[PDB]
C-alpha cells in the first residue's frame, strides 16, 4: 500500500538526498588539528588503529577520535575503502549515525573526530545481560531500520552491522559507527568484506550483491540480540560460511510465532523472497506483524521511552567501556602515502 | 544447550572484520 504515510516518507528522503549530495560534492576537508585536543584515553581498536576519547581544548568538549596509521592502511589494501568511510562520513545526516565533528591527517595518520557516545557498545550490555527481551529488541532493530531506509536510498550500503559498531547514547539510542566498509554504488558490488557471522551467503559464494546484505545483516543482528548468540556461529570462519550457505536456521523454544516469521523472511538465502529486497522494498518489513507495535515516527522522534539509560559517573567517563593498552601517537618527520591520501 | 556451546566457543569477544 501507497498512501498518505509513505508519501511523506518519500518527500523525507528527497530532501535528504538534496543536502547528502551537496557535501558528497564537496567535502569537508582538515578542519582541526591534533594538538587541539587532549587524548584521554582508549575506547576501543581496530586493525589500523583505536578509537580514543580526547578533550578540545578551546571548547572542553569530549570527542572520540579514530586514528589510523596510513602505512597499515596501505598494507592492508584499504586505500579506497577508508576514503569512502570518511567521505561517507562527513555527508550524512540521520539521528542514530554518529556525527562528524573534524578530520585532518599529519606526515603518518588519519583522524576522524566523532560526538562521544558515552553508554558504551551493544556488544557489552548483550554479553553481559545474556539477551534481550523481543520489546528491547525490537526498539533498536526499528533504528537499524529505519537507518538502513536512510542510507539505502542514497545509494549507502553499509556492510559491517554488528553489536560491536553500535553505540549506546545517554538517552538509550543508538549511534552506528564504523563506515570502514561503507560503499556509495548504484548496482552490484565484490568486494569480499564484512564479519564472518553477519556475511550473506552471496558474498560467501563470490556472486555481485547490493543492498539485501545489509538486510540479510539485520536479521543476524535481531536473531543475536533476542537469543544471545548469533544463528551461525563455530570456531573457525570456515565452519560458519558452511553454515550459512546450507540453508537452514533453527530458532530458540521462547522466539514468538512473529519473531520467527520475520527472521525467515530475512535470513532468505533466495534473494527473490528476502524481506528488503521486494517489490515493496523496506515495507515488507515496516508493516510485519512483528513490528505492529512500533510508531515509526516516534522512534525517528527519540519520544519512545529507552530500555535502558547508561550510567553516567560525569563528562568524560569511560565506566561502559573495556580498559585496552595505551600505545603511542607517533607522527614521522617523513610524509608517508601523501599521494594515496590526498582527498582526506 | 545451544547457549552453553556458544559461551565455551572462541567467538564470544568483539569480532574482528574480514
Ligand atoms: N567507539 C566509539 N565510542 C564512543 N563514541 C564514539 N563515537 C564514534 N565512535 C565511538
Amino acid at each position: 500500500k501507497k498512501g498518505s504515510e509513505q508519501e511523506s516518507v518519500k518527500e523525507f528522503l528527497a530532501k535528504a538526498k538534496e543536502e547528502f549530495l551537496k557535501k558528497w560534492e564537496s567535502p569537508s576537508q582538515n578542519t582541526a588539528q591534533l594538538d587541539h585536543f587532549d587524548r584521554i584515553k582508549t575506547l576501543g581498536t581496530g586493525s589500523f588503529g583505536r578509537v580514543m576519547l580526547v578533550k578540545h581544548k578551546e571548547t572542553g568538549n569530549h570527542y572520540a577520535m579514530k586514528i589510523l596509521d596510513k602505512q597499515k592502511v596501505v598494507k592492508l589494501k584499504q586505500i579506497e575503502h577508508t576514503l569512502n568511510e570518511k567521505r561517507i562520513l562527513q555527508a550524512v545526516n540521520f539521528p542514530f549515525l554518529v556525527k562528524l565533528e573534524f578530520s585532518f591527517k599529519d606526515n603518518s595518520n588519519l583522524y576522524m573526530v566523532m560526538e562521544y557516545v558515552p553508554g558504551g557498545e551493544m556488544f557489552s550490555h548483550l554479553r553481559r545481560i545474556g539477551r534481550f527481551s523481543e520489546p528491547h529488541a525490537r526498539f533498536y532493530a526499528a533504528q537499524i531500520v529505519l537507518t538502513f531506509e536512510y542510507l539505502h536510498s542514497l545509494d549507502l550500503i553499509y556492510r559491517d552491522l554488528k553489536p560491536e559498531n553500535l553505540l549506546i547514547d545517554q538517552q538509550g539510542y543508538i549511534q552506528v559507527t564504523d563506515f570502514g566498509f561503507a560503499k556509495r554504488v548504484k548496482g552490484r558490488t565484490w568486494t569480499l568484506c564484512g564479519t564472518p557471522e553477519y556475511l550473506a551467503p552471496e558474498i560467501i559464494l563470490s556472486k555481485g550483491y547490493n543492498k539485501a546484505v545489509d538486510w540479510w545483516a539485520l536479521g543476524v543482528l535481531i536473531y543475536e540480540m533476542a537469543a544471545g548468540y548469533p544463528p551461525f556461529f563455530a570456531d573457525q570462519p570456515i565452519q560458519i560460511y558452511e553454515k550459512i550457505v546450507s540453508g537452514k536456521v533453527r530458532f530458540p523454544s521462547h522466539f514468538s510465532s512473529d519473531l520467527k516469521d520475520l527472521l525467515r523472511n530475512l535470513l532468505q538465502v533466495d534473494l527473490t523472497k528476502r524481506f528488503g529486497n521486494l517489490k515493496n522494498g523496506v515495507n515488507d518489513i515496516k508493516n510485519h506483524k512483528w513490528f505492529a507495535t512500533t510508531d515509526w515516527i516516534a522512534i525517528y522522534q527519540r519520544k519512545v521511552e529507552a530500555p535502558f539509560i547508561p550510567k553516567f559517573k560525569g563528562p568524560g567517563d569511560t565506566s561502559n567501556f573495556d580498559d585496552y593498552e595505551e600505545e603511542e601517537i607517533r607522527v614521522s618527520i617523513n610524509e608517508k602515502c601523501g599521494k594515496e591520501f590526498t582527498e582526506f | 544447550t545451544t547457549y552453553a556451546d556458544f559461551i565455551a566457543s572462541g567467538r564470544t569477544g568483539r569480532r574482528n572484520a574480514i
